[PDB]
């Protein structure tokens, strides 16, 4: 979607090898706006939001208001034609399908992860929209991290390292016995 | 004759051309590189800025 957008101010990035150009552009520039509406007024109006970076033959480029439009995305996928509603109200739906009893500690307990939520200025424009979704009452705590890109390797490497783990493992004599169909199985 | 007093200053220019040359390219890329680190600690100076920036 950045790739797309970028072509409205005269940058045209179309095969493979620039795709990894827009990709450092994106994790270089980009940052999560904590209010859209205000910040996009704004952005319009003054210039202090517009910031260069330097491609890898020269060739200056000054992006303005892409740097929070594109990971807008993830908050409202209307921008691509998806039907879902947004990482915001995707979390709520999956609390409010649990039980009655414990959604008080997972809206205190929200943990984050992946490379993709490491842009600056998600865990607050996060925060504030589950507490807009939210009841008000409840305290909501979103847990971010610093180490969010290495997170999942860190717990394997800590599940890895267990003693009661070494019995899980699915010994080959079994994947002889029951064929590729034994991870399916009590063995996950 | 005439053709040593020539030939003499001709080999002693080669040299030092090449000289000249293998020098003013090591300093340029010197140059070079100093410039990327003086980017890189302002990059890292800015980056440190713009995270922060008040939390």
């Amino acid at each position: 979607y950045l790739m797309k957008i970028l072509t409205e101010r005269g940058y045209s990035f179309v095969t493979t090898a620039e795709r990894e150009i827009v990709r450092d552009i994106k994790e270089k520039l980009c940052y999560v706006a904590l209010d859209f509406e205000n910040e996009m007024a704004t952005a319009a109006s003054s210039s202090s939001l517009e910031k260069s970076y330097e491609l890898p033959d020269g060739q200056v480029i000054t992006i303005g208001n892409e740097r929070f439009r594109c990971p807008e995305t993830l908050f409202q996928p209307s921008f691509i034609g998806m039907e879902s509603a947004g990482i915001h109200e995707t979390t709520y739906n999956s609390i409010m399908k649990c039980d009655i009893d414990i959604r008080k500690d997972l809206y205190a307990n929200n943990v984050l992860s992946g490379g993709t939520t490491m842009y600056p200025g998600i865990a607050d424009r996060m925060q504030k929209e589950i507490t807009a979704l939210a009841p008000s009452t409840m305290k909501i705590k979103i847990i971010a991290p610093p180490e969010r890109k290495y997170s999942v390797w860190i717990g394997g490497s800590i599940l890895a390292s267990l003693s009661t783990f070494q019995q899980m493992w699915i010994s080959k004599q079994e994947y002889d016995e029951a064929g590729p169909s034994i991870v399916h199985r009590k063995c996950f | 004759d005439k053709l040593k007093e020539a030939e003499t200053r001709a080999e002693f220019a080669e040299r030092s051309v090449t000289k000249l040359e293998k020098s003013i390219d090591d300093l340029e890329d010197e140059l070079y590189a100093q410039k990327l680190k003086y980017k890189a600690i302002s990059e890292e100076l800015d980056h440190a800025l713009n995270d922060m920036t008040s939390i």
